[PDB]
């Protein structure tokens, strides 16, 4: 399904642009920076081929991709920012 | 469920103005990983909306043990101090929040100077004693 498929692909491309952003310099080590690029490039690639696949199959790739990113996301918070009436909102 | 997943559920609840339920999520997130400062600041904010100055103060304290460069930890902490009438500390924390945001190039409009200006006024309304 194109609508669910779109969110996954856009998530992947944006996530890559994010970790490579000059703003997050010194907020991530190049090892963790590299493994996001890898898994995003891997998920994008999979979507390119598997356009016949079924919902569970799509779902597995989704769970997999957030199993790599969430930990790295959590470490971005753990930096010296951490990672932020507008001020009166949850982060 | 992961700590990040739990924070996001809590954030959705916060936007929905279901504050107690959002705080419970932040706690659960804290349990799985207690070393992330934002989970503490978010919950402090729930407490602030629930009108509980004391518990919010403690979460700020925890947040600052992990992240001493946090604008929101310093900010909400000042605000808790203001509601407990500790004026001098509150202006300090708000100004410390104000320095950090400038350094980090953060943009909250006129949110910090407003808060500062209110606290400076509140303080004078207290000194009426001689």
């Amino acid at each position: 399904d194109p609508f669910t498929e779109f969110s996954l692909e856009s998530y992947a491309f944006n996530m890559k642009a994010t970790v490579e952003d000059e703003k997050l310099q010194g907020k991530i080590n190049d090892e963790d920076k590299q493994k996001i690029l890898d898994k995003c490039n891997e998920i994008i690639n999979w979507l390119d081929k598997n356009q016949t696949a079924e919902k569970e199959e799509f779902e597995h790739q989704q769970k997999e991709l957030e199993k790599v990113c969430n930990p790295i996301i959590t470490k971005l918070y753990q930096s010296a920012g951490g990672m932020p009436p507008t001020i009166e909102e949850v982060d | 469920p992961s700590a990040q997943e739990l924070k996001e559920q809590g954030n959705r609840l916060f936007v929905g103005r279901k504050y107690p339920e959002a705080a419970a999520c932040y706690g659960r997130a804290i349990t799985r990983n207690p070393l992330v400062a934002v989970y503490y600041t978010n919950r402090a904010l729930c407490y602030l909306k629930m009108q509980q100055h004391e518990q919010a103060l403690a979460d700020c304290r925890r947040a600052l043990e992990l992240d001493g460069q946090s604008v929101k930890a310093h900010f909400f902490l000042g605000q808790c101090q203001l509601e407990m009438e500790s004026y001098d500390e509150a202006i300090a924390n708000l100004q410390r929040a104000y320095s950090l945001a400038k350094e980090q190039r953060l943009n909250f409009g006129d949110d910090i100077p407003s808060a500062l200006r209110i606290a400076k006024k509140k303080r004078w309304n207290s000194i009426e004693e001689r």
